[PDB]
RNA sequence: CAUCGGUUCUGGCGGGGGGAUAAAGGCCCAGGGAAUGUGGCUCCUCCGGGAGUGUUAUAGCCCUGGGUGUAAUACCCUCGCCGGGACCGAGGACCGCGCUCUGCAAGGAUGCUGGCGUAAUGGUCACCAGCGACCCGUCUUGAAACACGGACCAAGGAGUCAA
RNA sequence: AGCGAAUGAACUUUAAAUAUGUAAGAAGCCCUUGUUACUUAACUGAACGUGGGCAUUCGAAUGUAUCGACACUAGUGGGCCAUUUUUGGUAAGCAGAACUGGCGAUGCGGGAUGAACCGAACGCGGGGUUAAGGUGCCGGAGUGGACGCUCAUCAGACACCACAAAAGGCGUUAGUACAUCUUGACAGCAGGACGGUGGCCAUGGAAGUCGGAAUCCGCUAAGGACUGUGUAACAACUCACCUGCCGAAUGUACUAGCCCUGAAAAUGGAUGGCGCUCAAGCGU
RNA sequence: GGGAUAACUGGCUUGUGGCGGCCAAGCGUUCAUAGCGACGUCGCUUUUUGGAUGUCGGCUCUUCCUAUCAUACCGAAGCAGAAUUCGGUAAGCGUUGGAUUGUUCACCCACUAAUAGGGAACGUGGACCGUCGUGAGACAGGUUAGUCCCUACUGAUGAACUCGUCGCAAUGGUAAUUCAGCUUAGUACGAGAGGAACCGCUGAUUCAGAUAAUUGGUUUUUG
RNA sequence: AACGCGACGAUAACCCGCACGUAGACGUAUAAGAAUAGGCUCCGGCCUCGUAUCCUAGCAGGCGAUUCCUCCGCCGGCCUCGAAGUGGCCGUCGGUAAUUCGCGUAUUGCAAAGACACGCGCGGGAUCAAAUCCUUUGCAGACGACUUAGAUGUG
């Protein structure tokens, strides 16, 4: 009938890719299951991702899949009867979170060897328990926020205190200058944005963000491995006590 | 397309009393008393589980229906203020003239008065009167920042509303004049 | 008031016929099927309550064919019987048609009882009440609307007489 | 209707409806035979005479409060409106014919009221039953029954058009056609939103985002030589798109109802009034 | 000279032109093509250098509408301040002249807060005829056309309810307007030139209702 | 509001004479408030329903018993009722089928003018308490109307 929010359509370029995107992920994955001789899962849980496309440039060698779990668990085969090859049906048993798959040729050993060597500080994602109490100084607010020191450190841009004060931050700017409090310093307190052991929501995560302050590490977990020779399965360390269905 | 039955669910903590006499429900907790009456619509009250509180219609348009999702978070914010409250922290901000807040709590009646004075320079004392439940009080965290707090959500935003609209700029231009109680933070006591 | 006649309004009852000799439905007999899935069984936040499996078990339902069965009932048509109320009584020897024939409800109301003369029943006036209801004549016009006459009463007053 | 009949409204085997001319016996028919003043090649026609049958179905139905001829005698010789058909015209009104009907010389019931609407025609009375119209009160008669719809900041109200549109409505209900969906729909939250490339022209500057043109490719799960905010340019935020969490139906365009708006002046006033909201409104 | 309509409007009127082309959802003779066709856009008017108004008035007064000029309130604008501009709610309260003119408007000038526009059956205080003319014209030519009642309201009285005193208040009318000065303040704001407002205080215009101490005016106290 | 209402002050009891006795009674009986997607309550339970609850026998309702302390009414006494004003309790007195009887009711025939007592008023006169006219006043006046004053005084 009526009394409907109207739907904004966006003059844009990119569209809906719709049915024509799943099984062209169904024949790209087929299409490389007899190719490689291993086939690996790795999890990544509460991180940012944005790093996943240097492990496409440094294992050139490899064919890596991250999409959607539930086509890749239809496209290895869900049940023993429909599947690609022996064991790929052991593989969806493994597929239940944030996962993706990892086609290899070389040497098990050399790729967890790798990726147990893989450590890259990150951004903290939402919901994460928070490693460091950090805090802004209670004067003129700078880029970084007091992690470098101030007198290597620029002053954080005037467009941002919309963003500050939306976000939480009780901050001012007094003669295009952003400050805490006093242009000077002393007069407030200060903005402490993160506890010891509190779970990071949103809002300090943003903060966290725009302060260019990284509290967390970017490390990828490998679940299992199946051989194409040798038609089965091992659980490496991780699916021991992940949640798998 | 009169639908037969449908019914919603609020939650009721370990902590809390609630009592529904015909629809005048009454929420007691470790914050105080919160009170309300809900006689304007047909709402059945029962309970359904040891701490659900069941609220259902029967044989009601799509206008009852929705009557029901509106009386579910009025109720939860009745749970949620008599068991962790709302605060509102307010922040004055001047360009020339330094306003000035004082907050007197009165004998009588039992509402704290919030006074004002010296925005942009006007002679005008303005007084505004807080609702019967809220409290407010100068914040020394941050320089100057007013904090409202209180169980009643209706009260505090009303409370805070009031004072915005008090010192509203008039004839001037407000892309220039900044002078002016703007509420910053909005959430709970706990 | 009783017994009648004419008209009429309104209640109740006994039959008959028809439709798919209603369609249904109850109780049987035989075959089939399903879930808004009975009991059972498994899982099952156990006064309790969900999920799944499985065709009558400690519930039942649907579809088809047959019997009771020419079943009942609804609906439509139809042959009658009894009650309650109102309005009316025209005509004045016999004759006619009839019938249940020692006379009848058959070409129109009799029988019985009571009331009525210091008033039964009427009249006129005044007024109240409900409903109704433009001021007459003339003239114009399709018509209204205009226009002319009307202060009131009595007497007079206008198609006549000759060829 | 057909053209598996022919031919092609102007086609037809057949044939409408619907109004509208003409006949349906005895005062009638046919032919035979004669004449004429008429006509024709000619009783070929017209008229005058001749013959017959059927008078107890004499040649459809229905009705028939008589019909016709002659003579004599009064009053009349206007129109208005509507339906249908039809001729012309306008921006729209409008003008003219023909038929029928109403009013004219006509009372009564109803439409609150009324020349033109609906019902129905008239002695004086009693009884019964209806029509048109009504049954909340004024007002006789239902606050009758069944299923829905509608809330109007002067709704609507029973027998009717213009303003008025391919119009505006985050009002409400019903429906149609396409599309997505446990291969997790739309909405949300957590995130990614890359690299050649600060792509080429312009130029204090212009890196996606003042302009002109082009608008390609790798990784992909996806990502535009960019949807906006921003900067002097940057940076940063965002959108398109994509992934994780939740979990079941959605969402686009039209259609049909009812409702709002779709233009209003000026003494105080009108569904007839009161008033009516699961109506005392609207459809059956 | 003959014929024909007794007469006009009464859900009338207002703010956005016409013509041709392109596009076009729908509907239709059988389908968006027999065709009807909005919103836009293109061509013409129309572009590259900055006077118009005939009979009328003129004034006061009453009442109403809003289509609002001012005064109150808000929304928007490079709206810094000041001054404004556009829009919306609003009819409570007010609402000019002068020059010029036949008269008005336009324009110009002055004052003011502004000196808006309208309605009130558009409020209350010849008509031929005759005579002579006929290329046109007339007529000391004619006669004729062509309207004091009732009542509402207000004021003052008023019969009856025993006279008189003190009251209540249904209902009806209803009233206040606009400007300025002091302080805020030479302050916010501003490069400068300039330049506010709220609270508080004091006057003035108009309007309404009273009054005669004082100051004018007037003298059937004829002092 | 001259056809709305209230509080208050002072009145009109005598005597003589005479004119008449329902815009609709017939048991003219019945106080919670409040909610209606709830409420009442003996705290047992109850609620569609006023289809309820009180009263109701007796010559239009007699007389006398047997028998009963129930109901009704009048006066007080003490308190309560004020939105446009009443009930309660106690005491006296009068009446009183909750049970059972006896003596009357008729021929007004099947439904359709006597006496006594009490009110409402008229027509006289006498007894009150006022108002108006009268004379003065000028705070008032078109004329009515209005403010005063006139009975011994503060005239």
């Amino acid at each position: 009938p009526k009394s409907k929010r109207a739907r904004v359509y966006h003059l844009i370029q990119v569209n809906k890719k719709g049915r024509e995107a799943k099984e062209r992920l169904f024949s790209n994955i087929r299409e490389t299951i007899p190719k490689y001789q291993h086939c690996f899962v790795f999890s990544v849980d509460n991180m940012r991702n944005n790093y996943l496309k240097d492990v496409r440039h440094e294992l050139n060698d490899c064919r890596i899949f991250f999409g959607k779990t539930k086509l890749m668990a239809r496209a290895l085969g869900t049940t023993p009867e429909e599947e690609q090859a022996d064991g790929l049906h052991r593989l969806t048993r493994y597929l239940t979170g944030t996962v993706g798959l990892l086609f290899t040729n070389r040497d098990p050993a050399d790729i967890e060897s790798y990726f147990s060597n893989l450590s890259q500080v990150d951004f903290a994602r939402a919901g994460t328990v928070a490693p460091r109490t950090v805090t802004v100084p209670t004067g003129i607010v700078y880029s970084t926020g007091g992690e470098v020191p101030p007198e290597h450190d620029v002053p954080v841009s005037h467009t941002l205190e919309p963003e500050l004060r939306r976000l939480g931050m009780p901050v001012r700017m007094i003669k295009g200058k952003v400050c805490l409090g006093d242009e000077k310093g002393e007069a407030s307190e200060g903005y402490t944005i993160c506890k010891e052991g509190e779970v990071l929501d949103s809002r300090q995560t943003r903060l966290l963000k725009l302060f260019s302050i990284c509290l967390s590490e970017f490390k990828v977990s490998l679940l299992g491995y199946w051989n194409s020779a040798s038609g089965e399965v091992t659980e490496l360390e991780a699916g021991k006590t992940r949640p798998k269905r | 397309m009169r639908y037969i039955h449908s019914e919603e669910t609020i939650p009721v903590p370990e902590n809390l009393k609630v009592s529904i006499k015909s629809r005048l429900v009454t929420v007691e907790g470790p914050r105080g008393k919160l009170q309300k009456d809900l006689s304007h619509i047909a709402v059945n009250f029962s309970v359904v589980k040891k701490g659900v509180i069941g609220l259902e219609i029967h044989h009601g348009s799509r206008k009852d229906v929705a009557a029901l999702r509106t009386v579910r978070t009025i109720i939860n914010n009745m749970i949620i203020g008599v068991t962790k409250g709302f605060k509102y922290k307010m922040r004055y901000v001047y360009a020339h003239f330094p306003i000035n807040v004082n907050v007197e709590k009165n004998a009588e009646t039992g509402c704290y008065e919030v006074e004002i004075r010296n925005f942009i320079g006007e002679k005008i004392v303005r007084k505004v009167v807080m609702a019967p439940g809220v409290e407010v009080e100068i914040s020394k965290a941050q320089k100057d920042e007013l904090i409202l707090s209180g169980n009643s959500l209706e009260a505090v935003s009303q409370s805070a509303a009031d004072i915005q609209q008090i010192c509203k700029v008039r004839n001037k231009d407000i892309r220039k004049f900044l002078d002016g109680i703007y509420v910053s933070e909005k959430g709970n006591i706990v």
